[PDB]
């Protein structure tokens, strides 16, 4: 549970992206870990704070299968 | 110290409401920023459906392209003749849109003319009902007996006597859209174009607008002239009864007819309206002088005495000039005592008319 995902960083990256393209809305988050951790529940709730129907997409970059 | 705290709380409430207004303003500004990224789309017309994914669309003022639908669209809605919004880069049909012109003089809607406005046409009104109400109210009785509905009903008679008024009255009685023909978008016999005019005649009425038709130049076609008559016969001869092109004509004179139209189905009914009756003219005076501010006693029979050989439009401008001379002599009222002299001076070469003058 000792983690840190920045709040303001997310907010102003979205500010920049919306300024570039306002059609893109926060709709979830991603992590490259092949398995979800016990920690991911907190990050998903944090994302839900920005999008109630937030969906997290696991993208296993390391394996190609 | 309670009053000072309440004062600062009230100022705080005002500042919070100002902040909420700023919230609304900033959300509107962000919404317009989001709107800026949007890009317009060309307006086009679908000429033909090529395949399940290919369409031919011509821009309103540009060339025609073979394009494809965006994705989440109803291809049923995309029919030949629908207005759509092509993307300006990939030309894909993003969405469809609902659809002057020549029809700018076609409509001539009946208005709210009812039975009460028309006066002294009781037998004529009954004739219109007996002729027209069955095709409207009970088309199934014709199937019960087994005969095509009668199309050509001729309400021949002098113009300006209320022919279109009778038609609007019955139309309002059935609340049916009376599409009186104003030539444009409905000209058929007009020899300038042969079949495109036929297409406009058919499609503009009946199909788009439900039913109830008329015709302009009321005595022109009723009366190269021989070829014009043959083309008229071809236009009117006999059409599908699913779509109504009921030709309720009201030609101004009887001698402007030929036997080529007397056949039923072509021109079956011959509703005759004669010179308006003295009591009928009386009723027309009553209804038309209804609107004018007539203070005092009005003895309309005296003005009836010298109203012979008139029409309804004559009576209408009688009332209008009553108002005119009331303005000229500064009378909010209008009495019969000068109705007499006005009717004394409304009969000459050009029916005198406006010279009736003295009327309040
Ligand atoms: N029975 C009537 N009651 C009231 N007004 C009438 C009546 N008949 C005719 N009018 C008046 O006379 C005019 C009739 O013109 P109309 O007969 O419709 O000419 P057209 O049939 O050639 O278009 C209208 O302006 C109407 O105000």
């Amino acid at each position: 549970s000792v983690w840190f995902l920045d709040h303001d960083y997310l907010e102003n990256m979205y500010g920049m992206f919306k300024k570039v393209n306002a059609r893109e809305r926060i709709v979830g988050w991603y992590h490259t870990g092949p398995k979800l951790h016990k920690n991911d529940i907190a990050i998903n709730e944090l994302m839900k704070r920005y999008c109630p129907n937030s969906v997290l997409v696991i993208i296993d970059v390391k394996p190609k299968d | 110290k309670l009053l000072e705290h309440k004062e600062i709380d009230g100022r705080l409430k005002e500042l919070r409401e100002q902040l909420k207004e700023l919230t609304k303003q900033y959300e509107k500004s962000e919404n317009d920023l989001k709107a800026l990224q949007s890009v317009g789309q060309i307006v086009g017309e679908v000429l033909k459906q090529l395949t399940e994914e290919k369409f031919i669309v011509k821009a309103t003022n540009g060339p025609r392209y073979v394009v494809g639908c965006r994705r989440q669209l109803d291809k049923s809605k995309l029919k030949p003749g629908t207005r759509v919004a092509l993307d300006m880069t990939t030309l894909t049909i993003m969405r469809y849109l609902p659809r002057p012109l020549v029809y700018n003089m076609s409509h001539e809607d009946p208005g709210n003319v009812s039975y009460s406005e028309i006066g002294g046409l009781s037998e004529q009104i009954r004739e219109l009902r007996e002729v027209i109400e069955l095709p409207l109210t009970n088309p199934e009785l014709f199937q019960r007996v087994g005969i095509i509905p009668p199309k050509g009903c001729l309400l021949y008679g002098p113009p300006g006597t209320g022919k279109t008024l009778l038609a609007r009255a019955v139309a309002s009685q059935l609340d049916c859209n009376f599409l009186k023909v104003v030539s444009s978008s409905i000209v058929d016999k007009y020899i300038g174009e042969s079949a495109r005019l036929i297409r406009e005649m058919f499609n503009y009425a009946r199909d788009h607008q439900p039913c109830i038709i008329f015709m302009d130049e009321i005595d022109a076609i009723g009366g190269e002239i021989q070829r014009t008559l043959m083309e008229l016969l071809n236009q009117m001869d006999g059409f599908d009864t699913l779509h109504r092109v009921k030709m309720i004509m009201a030609t101004n004179r009887p001698d402007t007819l030929d036997p080529a139209l007397l056949r039923p189905g072509r021109l079956d009914r011959k509703i005759h309206i004669d010179l308006p009756n003295e009591q009928a003219r009386l009723d027309i005076l009553k209804i038309h002088a209804g609107p004018i501010t007539k203070h005092g006693e009005i003895d309309y029979e005296a003005i009836v005495k010298l109203s012979d050989g008139f029409n309804g439009a004559d009576l209408r401008n009688v009332c209008t000039e009553a108002g005119m001379f009331a303005i000229r002599a500064d009378h909010d009222f209008v009495v019969q005592e000068d109705f007499m002299k006005a009717v004394r001076k409304v009969a000459d070469s050009k029916k005198l008319e406006s010279k009736l003058d003295y009327k309040p």
